[PDB]
């Protein structure tokens, strides 16, 4: 199950 | 014994034409279970283990929508970083990203990871505490500042200590026939002839799961690292693994030499002898 | 851009017996970047059936891939893995040994 949370941008 | 769930992501820029190649893969322990490749017709997260195909269509849409969003994140990261490091668009660059959780022997959360690399060098890593960051240089410092201000560690804690351990436990459940079965290594010893006075014993460990393994030579009870070769643990191709160690010995003295084997699917360790 | 030469291992899934179907594995690892050509050879010529594993990498960010194909060993025949990467001037060739 991949993180449903909008991923952080570098 | 402890268990793990890890997702590995890679984006390579393609400065000649088009967008970056993005490959994602998912693992429980040493067993791959999902993949995405942007160079495939599918454009869906795909299964790579029989136990995960139990999961209904809402799971697969769910995972595809997410995996596709991670692709888009990593496209942008390739751009940002290119600017931080002052690089041209002539060159091909790579962003890597890995994250996941472990459960202990106690089936509770043990550790979480969330770390990035650029052109194969450590960039910004989430620490054990899951409340702080290790930035490798001044570009990752830029990233760190953002991420402190924005309470990013807190959001990845909810997942790493929560949702991630939940799903690991679900998978280990649905896939227990294979995932909680340890295959002990089928072992045996072979014997070559370097000379009239010198021969090579080799110790083989085949078809074992998980990959974690230790092979050690003992001459007359004492460990012996000298005159030994070994190979890195290698996949068999069927989800199990292979490794060997070998030692070089005087002909006639092979009764002295024993090979010890520790594998978490072995109650007592093993001892081979020629 | 850090660049790392690929380690290489050629072997069969199962113990090698003539006339008995097996799988030839070439396992490349320790490398960076991920672009790599890996071909499995029978008596010098290329093989066509070859799959590979999905791109994955280790703790130190170094990639690994397993290329593989079904084959039936014979006494006569010879097998090898040819690999080309950026960190190599020309293609590297590991022959498949007996007890490799």
């Amino acid at each position: 199950y991949l993180s449903p949370i909008a991923s952080p941008l570098l | 014994g402890s268990h793990s769930m890890r997702y590995f992501f890679t984006s390579v820029s393609r400065p000649g034409r088009g967008e970056p190649r993005f490959i994602a893969v998912g693992y429980v322990d040493d067993t791959q279970f999902v993949r995405f490749d942007s160079d495939a017709a599918s454009q869906r997260m795909e299964p790579r283990a029989p136990w995960i195909e139990q999961e209904g269509p809402e799971y697969w849409d769910g995972e595809t929508r997410k995996v596709k969003a991670h692709s888009q994140t990593h496209r942008v990261d390739l751009g940002t970083l290119r600017g931080y490091y002052n690089q041209s668009e002539a060159g091909s660059h790579t962003v890597q990203r890995m994250y996941g959780c472990d459960v202990g022997s106690d089936w509770r959360f043990l550790r979480g990871y969330h770390q990035y690399a650029y052109d194969g060098k450590d960039y910004i890593a989430l620490k054990e505490d899951l409340r702080s960051w290790t930035a490798a240089d001044m570009a990752a410092q830029t990233t760190k500042h953002k991420w402190e201000a924005a309470h990013v560690a807190e959001q990845l804690r909810a997942y790493l200590e929560g949702t991630c351990v939940e799903w690991l436990r679900r998978y280990l459940e649905n896939g227990k026939e294979t995932l909680q079965r340890t295959d002990a290594p089928k072992t045996h010893m072979t014997h070559h002839a370097v000379s009239d006075h010198e021969a090579t014993l080799r110790c083989w460990a085949l078809s074992f799961y998980p990959a974690e393994i230790t092979l050690t030579w003992q001459r007359d009870g004492e460990d012996q690292t000298q005159d030994t070769e070994l190979v890195e643990t290698r996949p068999a191709g069927d989800g199990t693994f292979q490794k060997w160690a070998a030692v070089v010995v005087p002909s006639g003295q092979e009764q002295r030499y024993t090979c010890h084997v520790q594998h978490e699917g072995l109650p007592k360790p093993l001892t081979l002898r020629w | 851009m850090i660049q790392r030469t690929p380690k290489i291992q050629v072997y069969s899934r199962h113990p090698a017996e003539n006339g008995k179907s097996n799988f030839l594995n070439c396992y490349v690892s320790g490398f960076h970047p991920s672009d790599i050509e890996v071909d499995l050879l029978k008596n010098g010529e290329r093989i066509e059936k070859v799959e590979h594993s999905d791109l994955s990498f280790s703790k130190d960010w170094s990639f690994y891939l397993l290329y593989y194909t079904e084959f039936t060993p014979t006494e006569k025949d010879e097998y090898a893995c040819r690999v080309n990467h950026v960190t190599l001037s020309q293609p590297k060739i590991v022959k498949w040994d007996r007890d490799m």
